[PDB]
């Protein structure tokens, strides 16, 4: 079964450099071209270069001017794809996709985030209901990098929750809100706790949300 | 390098219809064309290459055609599994180079928002802050006008939306437009309203506080 596996999440300042790993299994890895593709906002899919692990031959994108070394290891059939002199524009999906017409397998993806920012746990501030149904929530704020986790009553409540998508600030940090609907008969009698999680900076945090 | 251009960039579907989508390359790419679909938080799936055949295993109502710069992906009865966002992709030169892709939602009724707005917390505003939080709960379709008003005046670019993706169970989007601000600046403000257009209101509804009540 043809699998290929990535490395894991990484975070850069600008102009440092990033290494991805690429471990392909299943197949014969020196038979077929392996590429690199990212996938951002606002370019979208971006081809970044191919290597042919039989001989080491390897071609890029001549957008990356050069900031772009794929190579691999035909002994433990693993592909690396180093880019050098990161910049902010940099942050996206990175993924390996083997070829053959087309991408026909492609890895799990690597997070690559690049930012001047500083790793910061989120403060958690809570959206209360106030006045059949009520609205309430977390607001989960100012954090870097992503990503959070949030659950409700200990993952207890499911049921009508958002937890939408973080935004980037002006700061440099990220946001988002978390918010669920629940009967406003049940206010005066649940508890309704929301549960964050922002591993990068060892924060576990219990906000209960009342009502005022 | 070469553009692909896809259209249309979305479009909104029932199961059982038949689904057309058009992808024109800036140059010629011959037929060295393939199509994905990419689904929420995973890696793109081959589809189609060489314009018009299907890679292994794919089933036979998705078709691909086309030469030159004229591509098309069609699927000839939609099913549930085949909501997705679908990329083109030309490797004919290089650099290669992907269309911007073309989002496949679920059709359903129209349904009105419920809208609920939230102050900033007196916890926020102890740390300098002030965040105001207009929930827009279980719509559709996705088209949704929210405008901020301070003291009845319209507000631009100190707010941002976030939109979920299509409920699993009724198909309907959730957003969050958020207004940010200093403490200083929430301050010197007494209403806060966000006002909210969608086809499903006959007309706009506005949620709004007195800063303090
Ligand atoms: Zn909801
Ligand atoms: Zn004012």
């Amino acid at each position: 079964q043809v699998q290929l596996v990535q490395s894991g999440a990484e975070v850069k300042k600008p102009g440092e450099s990033v290494k991805v790993s690429c471990k392909a299994s299943g197949y014969t890895f020196t038979t077929y071209y392996l590429h690199w593709v990212r996938q951002a906002p606002g370019q979208g899919l971006e081809w970044m270069g191919w290597i042919y692990p039989g001989n080491g031959h390897a071609q890029y994108n001549e957008k990356f001017k050069g900031r772009v070394t794929i190579t691999a290891d035909k002994s433990t059939s693993t592909a690396y794809m180093e880019l050098s002199s990161l910049r902010s524009e940099d942050t996206a999906v990175y993924y390996c996709a083997r070829s053959w017409e087309g991408f026909d397998y492609w890895g799990q993806g690597t997070t690559v985030t690049v930012s001047s920012a500083s790793t910061k746990g989120p403060s958690v501030f809570p959206l209360a209901p106030s006045s059949g149904t009520a609205a309430l929530g977390c607001l989960v704020k100012d954090y870097f990098p992503e990503p959070v986790t949030v659950s409700w009553n200990s993952g207890a409540l499911t049921s009508g929750v958002h937890t939408f998508p973080a935004v980037l600030q002006s700061s440099g940090l990220y946001s988002l809100s978390s918010v669920v609907t629940v009967p406003s008969s049940s206010l005066g009698t649940q508890t309704y706790i929301c549960n964050v999680n922002h591993k990068p900076s060892n924060t576990k945090v219990d906000k209960k949300v009342e009502p005022k | 390098d070469i553009q692909m251009t896809q259209s249309p960039s979305s479009l909104s579907a029932s199961v059982g219809d038949r689904v057309t989508i058009t992808c024109k390359a800036s140059q010629n790419v011959g037929i060295n064309v393939a199509w994905y679909q990419q689904k929420p938080g995973k890696a793109p799936k081959l589809l189609i290459s060489s314009a018009s055949y299907r890679y292994s295993g794919v089933p036979s109502r998705f078709s691909g055609s086309g030469s030159g710069t004229d591509f098309t992906l069609t699927i000839s009865s939609l099913q549930p599994e085949d909501f997705a966002t679908y990329f083109c992709q030309q490797y004919d030169t290089y650099p290669f180079t992907f269309g911007q892709g073309t989002k496949v939602e679920i059709k359903r009724t129209v349904a009105a928002p419920s809208v609920f707005i939230f102050p900033p917390s007196d916890e926020q505003l102890k740390s300098g802050t002030a965040s105001v939080v207009c929930l827009l709960n279980n719509f559709y379709p996705r088209e949704a006008k929210v405008q901020w008003k301070v003291d009845n005046a319209l507000q631009s670019g100190n707010s941002q939306e976030s939109v979920t993706e299509q409920d699993s169970k009724d198909s309907t989007y959730s957003l969050s437009s958020t207004l940010t601000l200093s403490k200083a600046d929430y301050e010197k403000h007494k209403v806060y309203a966000c006002e909210v257009t969608h086809q499903g209101l006959s007309s706009p509804v506005t949620k709004s506080f007195n800063r303090g009540e």
